[PDB]
Parts: structure tokens; C-alpha cells; sequence
RNA sequence: UUGACCUCGGAUCAGGUAGGAGGACCCGCUGAACUUAAGCAUAUCAAUAAGCGGAGGAAAAGAAACCAACAGGGAUUGCCCUAGUAACGGCGAGUGAAGCGGCAACAGCUCAAAUUUGAAAGCUGGCUUCGGCCCGCGUUGUAAUUUGGAGAGGAUGCUUU
RNA sequence: AAGCUCCUUCGACGAGUCGAGUAGUUUGGGAAUGCUGCUCAAAAUGGGAGGUAAAUUUCUUCUAAAGCUAAAUACCGGCCA
RNA sequence: GAAUCAUCGAAUCUUUGAACGCACAUUGCGCCCGCCGGUAUUCCGGCGGGCAUGCCUGUUCGAGCGUCAUUU
């Protein structure tokens, strides 16, 4: 609490983190399912499309 | 097949070479101070089962320990007590394991294998570096040995239902009251 | 190339004597369990043989 | 009771005129040593390679 | 060759140094009562520190090793009322 | 008086206490050492098949390698390490063995003599792991074996065993199955008798 | 990384695959 | 049953639906690393133990060895086209093994598997 | 005067005659702190201090410890 | 006389390491009392609060000396349910799980036990023209092979780098 | 170097540790629920845990005393949003 | 190429504090290596590099009738 309020004090700029995670949400590459891939869609939607199948669970 | 031979001794322990061996070595570590340090074991065969090498940075630590009642007795097993002394003395080390290796009737002596996580070789065998990773800092301080395994409870079974999972952890989630968006 | 424990001596001792009741009744004190205690005998009475066999 | 007695070697009295095991040898302690022959090309990429 | 002289010495040096620095009334008891017999008093005397060297050891090895052998058996109140009785003098 | 230093103190006391304690047999065995012409014998057969060095096995591989650019049979020589010794013996290709006396761990070689004496094979105990060490090429051994030597030394080979397995081995043979000590010297046998 | 699992990472590798719709 | 400090020992649940779209995302992180690839490993047909679910067949741990070899799909190849192996389960029965044996079948006849490097 | 100046903490909590510090202990390596003094943890928690090193930790964090120079420059 | 081997020490020798902080979550040690039972002592509170030691971004646990009596399941972990059931209890107050089932996630491995013995094939340091030269560790065992729903060795003929 | 198939050849598996008696602590759990302390102290057709009145301990299922390991999990703390 | 600018990979970083040559309540007192100025090979003052502990590896030195030998 006392180190928040500290930085509110100080004239030390504030450090924006960026968005950075761990694993890309979508496909990249020079290969069939990257370039077909659409990224509004979902999982499903986009193996549905690709005509291959997602979940081999029930 | 040398270390089967001293399994076996190892085994027949209470025989008369053996107790007599265990006389003179138990005279000798009273003469010697609580902590000492060993370049070579004294049951190599123990040793080797136990995960001790031949290499550049490998140690054993041999450590006396007051042995009886703390009618309140100390949780903490005599080996632990050894290891977090052994910890303390050099906090540098990594403890890797340990064995008892003779007893007297005010001390029990311990074993304790140790590991320089700051040297290449161990750094570079690929067997130990998982030693060498910073999440083993202080395992005997933490109970990670197998004696702490030991004390903890850590089986499998209807006879650890309470501690297989960590005993406290355990308790919290048994005593959280967890409720839902939609009750 | 060990030799013998004191108690395994003993038993040894009564079982040579004869006294097999007293050795068995000996060997559970020293163990616990009757099926330890009857094994025990059975490896010492198989190294008295066997000592006799050499000798 | 005699307290330290003479041992008797009721084992090892019999002479075992047989090896204990009865796994095959391998092929390796009648065939030269593949180790020194990789040691041997390895010095002689050494040399070519100067 | 024999060690005499150097016996000598270290026993010399050990006696120099220290000049410069209720179990067997219970074993009795239980003799006594009818709790334990002959058989079973051998049983308990094979102990762990049976056949132990005392003669040809020097004193002050032996005088450790009687330091650190003795095993710790159970204790009575009674046996302790017979040792302190034995115990005061006139 | 002086005062000697604690670990000179423990060591003449660690002496005093062999000499002292009551010997089981094996270490007792272990105590009875040959004697010094067998045991230079051995050294000489020893030394005509010491292992090879590293300088000149680096050397004679690169004697090879140079061959390669610009045949043999099985190297004879001596054989060291306890596994490596004890699975010989095991396995009965061991025609001789040599023990080194004085293993601070002497577990390790507590069964070695029992061993030997029921596979068949001849064996003797000599003073100095730093021999063994220096008839090999390092700084220590515990244990060293003859299994095979070439043809020009059959003979003495055959006559080094016969030697050692009647001359040592009868004559520690007689005794070995008692329990060794009893060096009281005056001053013990004086406190003894007072006491 | 180990002699052994480099082998078996070497001889059977993480295949790419697909299952038919 | 409040006799504790259910006041210290309270946790709620407000974030469900953040953790059901970071589950979401993690799938189709999956999915975007094995592109190609089913996000999950192929598992057997396996019978619940007791007495009371006897009637009914769940999803296993992973296929048996015999089952494998029957099927024709070596060991050390089915993990890496997916195919979950399990070591500790026995067959015990000749339904099951075909059962198993006829699911890895099919698995075979709608896989495709691409050449290597 | 029982208490006199401490060089840890800088206040008046040094006992004169047994020579320890009552807020901080400076004998003791380890500076006092009791979980049953909330208080105290907060006035003498990280963030009441200037932070001469840990302010600038997380920026080098956030470029990721790069070591350099950015190209072409003087 | 000399030189080893072993052990024990010194050096302001060379290279590193341990403190402390933080401690919301985590792993251990140690451990109360108020209260309830309309009095109170077992019990409860509580294997909690305080105190002590030790890490990380998660920790811990983890690939059965398991569950089970099955037509079997098959590392660990978290939710729902099992369930206020079983079981225990001044049988008062009360305490109180677990298997199974539906899920989320799913990944398996390294050793000691063997003789490379037709060749310590392994590794530390300093010296570098940075390519390869020594020193030391080590046979009281460092590389390769092997870890029990396995494996080794030969023969054998396919297929992989 | 590696995976396999076959076999008139082999197949080592963790000890003051299990276990017995006993004091303390702990749990819903004297088949001591688990652990610690003391005394004694193991086995190799072995050991552990279960099933069972079914007629004798038949049958079932696993290998303890060495070790590593991401993910689903918690988060009044740190950098942010 | 301004800025009480932003970024920030390069520097400076006084005394204390886990606090580390000894002392600490003195800007005090020490020892080794080098330099500087003021009569200066000697005197004085200042400055730079340094000097905590336990442990690991390596190097060097030392001790031990512990111990091995060594006439071919
Ligand atoms: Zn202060």
C-alpha cells in the first residue's frame, strides 16, 4: 500500500507492461492450416472448415 | 559385485566383523568433532544406492546427533536433524540425500550426501542439474528428503487419506467453504 | 565370512544341545513373529549340518 | 562358553569347480575394440583436417 | 615394536589430564518377585555390548566405551526407595 | 608436559587399538602378510605386464591413425578394480590375485580372500594399495588380477602360482581360522593385574 | 539432454498428423 | 457446521467465466502450436469397475500392448501419432481387446500421416 | 538515558546498557518484525524508503536485460 | 638419505557460493487460550492464532508395495457428487472422510544393482596463436547399455538417421 | 548409431529398513489412522495391502526402504491493465 | 537540436545498513602493494588498490614411526 502511494508520489514514470503471452492464440506459417486459418472464428468453427477433427474425446 | 557383498553385510550387520568394525569407526567419530567432512563414504555400496558419485562435487558430510526423548517426542526424525545441521554448516551444498551409519548409546551418527550446484561438471551431467535448479534450495530445510517423504506421509493408499496431499493443504481445502454463482 | 549375531550364537548353542523347544520359544522372543523365528532355526539348522558335513 | 571361536568353513570347505553365470559372452572381448577404432577415424578427420 | 612406551606415554598424558580437569536394584526386584527367573535374566544379559574386550584395552578407550554403554532399562519407585534406603548411612 | 596434536594423538591411538583389540579372522587374515621375495617376484611378473600409460596409448593411436592414411592379436595385460576383479574371479578367468592390505574401507574386502579360496583361484595379500596404485598407473588399487599372459611366460606365470598357493597360502592356511591380538605390553599386563 | 533420449527423440520423432471429419 | 472461521475460510467463485475463456484460449493455444493435430490423444474403451456401472463404458488411460500389436501400431510409434499408451492395464478379456483393437482401427483407416521431414 | 541513537533504524531505541535496538534488534542480523504488529509492518515495509535499485529493476524486466547499444550510434 | 600412498592443517593463492529482504499464495517444525457443552475437567475451539526455518511464479504432490472384488480400473492435481453416508465420540456438545461416477488437464522417465576389460572410451582447471597442449579427478568406478507390465546376448532380415 | 522378429543362453530389483513390544502426538479410523522416540531385530518359491465360513488361510492386486518431472490448482504480495 | 520531454541497452553512484581490516557514540586507529605534493633515500600529509566469516573445486606449502618400500 505504502509502495503504491510512493509511486503516486514520485516523478518516476510509470512502466506499462505490454500484453505478452506465454503461447500465440493463432497459427502462423507458410503451411495450409496457417493460411486457410480464419481468426475471428473459433477452434471448432475453424476445424469444421478445415474438415479435420478437433477433439477425438467425447 | 562387491556392492552386493557389502548389501549383504550391510544386511548381517549385527555379525561379529561387523560389530566390531562399527566399535572401532564409532570410537574413532567421538573422537572426531559433531561435523566432519568425508571424501569417501563408509558404506560405499549405501552410498551408490543413495545417488552418491565419483565426481568433482560430490561430498559426504558425517554428523553425531544427541539421540532420545525430546514424554513429548520431537517429530522430527534424528536423520532431518542431521540434514538441517548439515544445511546450516554449509548452506553452499545441496543436500542430495542420506544414511545412517553407526550409533552409540548418547549419539547416532548420519551420512549425509552433498552436491556443489555451482560446479560445471554437475552443471553440465545431466542427471544432477535438476539439483543444480533453484527449487532445491534447502530441501532438508523443507522436508523435500526422503526422511521428510518419510514423516509427511507422502503414499499412496486408504492408509494416507489425510497427507498424501499435504497434510495442511489438505485441512484447507476440507475447511473452505466454497460457494457458487449459482446456488 | 560374517559369522554369527550373540542371539544366533545362543540359538545355535541350544539348538546343538538339543534343546529345540527352548531355541524356538528364544528365537520368536528375539524376532516377534513364529514364522521368523521358525525360519531363523531352519538357516541355523542348516549351517549346523553343514558344519558337521565339513568337519 | 568360549567367547571368540575359531570359524569353521563349512561353505566355503567345498571348491565350486563351475562359473556362476551362465550369460553368453558377447561378441566384443573376441572382436577388436570399436572404441579404439572410433578413437582412430576420429584422429584421422583430426589429421585431414590438419 | 611392542607399543609399551607409547602406551606409556598416552596413558601418562591421559591421567595428566584428568588431574588437571537404581537399574540393578530393579533387576534384583524383579529376581526377587516372581516376575523373572534364571533363563530369562541370561536372556536380557545377551545384550547388544555383549563380549566386550575389557582387559588387554587401554583405560582410557575403556573408560569412553563404559561412559557410552550403558542401556537405558525401566525403573521402579520401589527400586528407588531400596537403593535410597541402601544408599543412607548412619 | 607437551602437548601432541589431536589428530597425531588419534592416529597412534587408532594404532594402539589394532595392536590391542581382539582380531576377528578375517581381518586378522588381512594382518598376516607375505613375505618379500614373493612378494618381488610378483612385482617383477607385475611390471612386465603393466597397463599401458596414456602418453603412449595416445601414441600408438595415432600411430594407427597414421597407418590408416599411409593385424594384431588380444593386448595381455593386467587387470584392476574391485567389480572388475571379483566378476573374473566370479566367472573363473582370474589366474592369480593380489590384495592390498591396508583398505580403509576394509568391507570392501572382507569376502575378497573367501571368495578366491572357494572359486579356486590363488590369491595373497600384499602391503600398499599405493603399490597396486603404482603397478597400475594411478594412485591407488585395491585389488589386482592375472588372467592371461603370452606364451614366453607361461612358465613363470605357472611357477609364481605354485610358489605363492604352497608357500603362502599352506603356511597362512594352517592359521587363519583363529582371532588375532593379544600385544599386551608391561605397563597392560601391570594394569590388568591391579586391576 | 541424455545419449538415451536423444536417440529415441532421433528414430521417432513427434509426428505431424491429422484425423479425417 | 460454522463452529470454524468460515469468515477466513470463504472462497468465492466470481470468476468463472474468466476462467472459462482462459481455459478457452489454452485449448486454442493447443490447437495453434499442433495445427494440424487433434488437440487431444486418442484413449481406449474401458469398463467402470463396480457393480453399479457395470452396464456402462467410459474413455481409459491409454491403450494395451497386446491391443496395439493386434492392431498393428508399434509401441514406440503410437505416442508420437498420438495414441495414448498405458502399460499398467491388461485385457483380461477378448470384448475388450476386440473392442479396442476395432477403435484403432478406425483410427488407422481416418488418420492420415504425413512423411517425415 | 535509557535509549540512545541506533545505526540501523536511526531513532532513539538503542538501550544503553544491554546495547540492543528495541525496534530493530542490531546485533541481531535479521531486522525485528512481528506478525501480531501489522502497524509496524507497514511502517517499516519495503515502500517507505527512496528504492534506489528496485524502481529500476522493473523497466530493465519490461526490455527484457538486453546489453548493448542500439545500432549506428555515437 | 630419497620418493610415494593416506590423513590432518595453513595461504590477503585462483574461481564461486551463504546471509539479508519479502513472506498474499506454498513446504515443514513448534504450538496455546477465550468459547461451547446455559456450571466444568475429556472433547471443542484447533492439528488454528502467535513464534522458528525454507522456495518459486506458482509451490507441493506425482508415475502404485494404488483402487478394488469388477464384464474391471490404472501417475499426480482441482471442481460437482459421493455426504452430513461410513466411521468415531463426557454416544451430550458433536467430529467426520474415502472408493466409484461426470468433468478440467494429461507426459512420461533417471538411477543402484552386470566386466568396456580387445584397450576410462569420462570429467575439472590454466595456457593459448583459440587449433589443441598439459595438470589434476578418478578403478574404493567417470563414459556407453539397462530399470521388472522390463531387459541383456547371439542369430536374423526389414526399416530410420 | 537405432527400432524390431526369433531363441537347445541369461535375467542382478534399494536394511537398524520392514516387523514385534512400548511412550508421546495425531486422525473418522488399535486390522495401532499416520508419524516420532526407546529395546529387540528380519525374509528370499520373498514382501505389502486386501477378499473369503465355504473348509483352509486356497483367491485378488501391487512391489516399500533412491531420484526427476510441465498442465489443469491457490494468490490481501510484485509489474501493469 | 530546446525541453522540469519521452524512451532507455552506457556510465557516476557520499556515510551507514545482511555490512565485510579494528573500533563505531571518533568523519578515529591499524597492516601489505603503488603514487603524488611540500627542505625529501629518511620527515610530513593525502590519494589509488586491498585486507570478514563457513563451505566447494583447483594450486601451493607443511606435519604425522599412520604407512610402503629402495643392496643389482
Ligand atoms: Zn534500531
Amino acid at each position: 500500500r505504502e509502495l503504491q502511494k510512493r509511486k503516486r508520489r514520485s516523478s518516476r514514470p510509470t512502466i506499462r507492461m505490454p500484453n505478452r503471452r506465454k503461447k500465440a492464440l493463432n497459427p502462423a506459417g507458410n503451411n495450409i492450416i496457417a493460411k486457410s486459418w480464419n481468426k475471428k472464428e473459433t477452434l471448432s468453427q475453424n476445424y469444421t472448415r478445415f474438415g479435420l477433427v478437433a477433439k477425438l474425446g467425447k | 559385485g562387491a556392492l552386493k557383498y557389502l548389501e549383504e553385510l550391510s544386511k548381517k550387520k549385527q555379525s561379529d566383523v561387523v560389530r566390531f568394525l562399527l566399535r572401532v569407526r564409532c570410537w574413532e567419530y567421538r573422537q572426531l568433532n559433531v561435523i566432519h567432512r568425508a571424501s569417501r563414504p563408509s558404506r560405499p555400496d549405501k552410498a551408490r544406492r543413495l545417488g552418491y558419485k565419483a565426481k568433482q562435487g560430490y561430498v559426504i558430510y558425517r554428523v553425531r546427533v544427541r539421540r532420545g526423548g525430546r514424554q513429548l517426542k520431537y517429530q522430527r526424525s534424528l536423520r532431518a536433524t542431521a540434514e538441517e545441521r548439515v544445511g546450516r554448516r554449509c548452506s553452499n551444498l545441496r543436500v542430495l540425500n542420506s544414511y545412517w551409519v553407526n550409533q552409540d548409546s548418547t549419539y547416532k551418527y548420519y551420512e549425509v550426501i552433498l552436491v556443489d550446484p555451482n560446479h560445471k561438471a554437475i552443471r553440465r551431467d545431466p542427471r544432477i542439474n535438476w539439483i543444480c535448479n533453484p527449487v532445491h534450495k534447502h530441501r532438508e530445510c523443507r522436508g523435500l528428503t526422503s526422511t521428510g517423504k518419510k514423516s509427511r506421509g507422502l503414499n499412496k493408499g486408504h492408509r494416507f487419506n489425510k497427507t498424501r496431499a499435504g497434510r495442511r493443504k489438505t485441512w484447507k481445502r476440507h475447511n473452505t467453504l466454497s460457494l457458487w454463482r449459482y446456488r | 565370512v560374517a559369522g554369527l549375531a550373540p542371539y544366533e550364537r545362543r540359538v545355535i548353542e541350544l539348538l546343538r544341545n538339543g534343546k529345540d523347544k527352548r531355541a524356538r520359544k528364544f528365537s520368536k522372543k528375539k524376532l516377534g513373529t513364529f514364522g521368523r523365528a521358525k525360519r531363523k532355526c531352519e538357516e541355523l539348522q542348516r549351517i549346523i549340518a553343514e558344519s558337521r558335513r565339513a568337519h | 562358553e568360549d567367547p571368540y571361536p575359531d570359524t569353521v568353513e563349512w561353505f566355503t570347505s567345498v571348491e565350486e569347480k563351475m562359473p556362476l553365470s551362465a550369460a553368453p559372452e558377447p561378441k566384443r572381448r573376441f572382436i577388436p575394440s570399436k572404441n579404439e577404432a572410433k578413437q582412430i577415424m576420429k584422429l584421422v578427420r583430426a589429421i585431414r583436417e590438419g | 615394536e611392542d607399543g609399551d612406551q607409547l602406551e606409556r606415554e598416552l596413558d601418562a598424558m591421559y591421567e595428566h589430564y584428568k588431574e588437571r580437569k537404581a537399574e540393578a536394584m530393579t533387576l534384583a526386584h524383579q529376581l526377587a518377585t516372581g516376575e523373572k527367573t534364571k533363563a530369562d535374566l541370561i536372556d536380557e544379559g545377551y545384550n547388544k555390548y555383549a563380549f566386550k574386550q575389557k582387559e588387554g584395552l587401554p583405560d582410557w578407550f575403556l573408560e569412553d566405551e563404559a561412559k557410552h554403554d550403558k542401556p537405558i532399562k525401566p525403573i521402579t519407585k520401589e527400586a528407588a526407595q531400596a537403593i535410597k534406603e541402601k544408599l543412607r548411612a548412619l | 608436559m607437551v602437548k601432541w596434536p589431536e589428530y597425531i594423538r588419534l592416529q597412534r591411538q587408532k594404532k594402539i587399538l589394532r595392536m590391542r583389540l581382539k582380531v576377528p579372522p578375517a581381518i586378522a587374515q588381512f594382518q598376516y602378510t607375505l613375505d618379500k621375495n614373493l612378494a618381488a617376484q610378483a612385482f617383477k611378473l607385475l611390471n612386465k605386464y603393466r597397463p599401458e600409460t596414456k602418453q603412449e596409448k595416445k601414441e600408438r593411436l595415432l600411430r594407427e591413425a597414421t597407418a590408416i592414411k599411409e593385424v594384431s592379436k588380444k593386448p595381455y595385460t593386467v587387470k584392476y578394480g574391485l567389480n572388475h576383479v571379483v566378476g573374473l574371479i566370479e566367472n573363473k578367468k582370474a589366474s592369480l590375485v593380489l590384495i592390498a592390505n591396508d583398505v580403509d574401507p576394509i568391507e570392501l574386502v572382507v569376502f575378497l580372500p573367501a571368495l578366491c579360496r572357494k572359486m579356486g583361484i590363488p590369491y595373497a595379500i600384499i602391503k600398499g594399495k599405493a603399490r597396486l596404485g603404482t603397478l597400475v598407473h594411478k594412485k591407488t588399487a585395491a585389488v589386482v588380477a592375472i588372467t592371461e599372459v603370452r606364451s614366453e611366460d607361461k612358465n613363470e606365470l605357472a611357477k609364481l602360482i605354485s610358489a605363492v598357493k604352497e608357500g603362502y597360502l599352506e603356511k597362512v592356511e594352517d592359521t587363519r581360522k583363529r582371532w588375532g591380538g593379544g600385544i599386551m605390553g608391561f605397563k597392560a599386563q601391570k594394569r590388568e593385574e591391579k586391576r | 539432454v541424455l545419449e538415451k533420449t536423444k536417440k529415441r527423440l532421433t528414430h521417432f520423432p513427434q509426428r505431424k498428423y491429422a484425423v479425417k471429419a | 457446521h460454522f463452529r470454524k472461521h468460515w469468515q477466513r475460510r470463504v472462497r468465492c467463485h466470481f470468476d468463472q467465466p474468466g476462467k472459462k475463456v482462459t481455459r478457452r484460449l489454452a485449448r486454442r493455444a493447443k490447437a495453434a502450436a499442433l495445427a494440424p493435430r487433434p488437440v487431444d490423444k486418442l484413449r481406449p474403451i474401458v469398463r467402470c469397475p463396480t457393480v453399479k456401472y457395470n452396464r456402462r463404458t467410459r474413455l481409459g488411460r491409454g491403450f494395451t500392448l497386446e491391443e496395439l500389436k493386434a492392431a498393428g501400431i508399434p509401441r514406440l510409434l503410437a505416442p508420437t501419432i498420438g495414441i495414448a499408451v498405458d502399460h499398467r492395464r491388461k485385457n483380461l478379456s477378448e470384448e475388450s481387446l476386440a473392442a479396442n483393437v476395432q477403435r484403432l482401427k478406425d483410427y488407422k483407416a481416418r488418420l492420415i500421416l504425413f512423411p517425415r521431414k | 538515558k535509557t535509549h540512545g541513537l541506533c545505526r540501523r533504524c536511526g531513532r532513539r531505541s538503542l538501550h544503553n546498557q544491554k546495547k540492543v535496538c528495541a525496534s530493530c534488534g542490531y546485533p541481531a542480523a535479521k531486522t525485528r518484525k512481528y506478525n501480531w504488529s501489522e502497524k509496524a509492518k507497514r511502517r517499516k515495509v519495503t515502500g517507505t524508503g527512496r528504492m534506489r535499485y528496485l524502481s529500476t529493476v522493473p523497466r530493465r524486466f519490461k526490455n527484457g536485460f538486453r546489453t548493448g547499444v542500439p545500432k549506428g550510434a555515437r
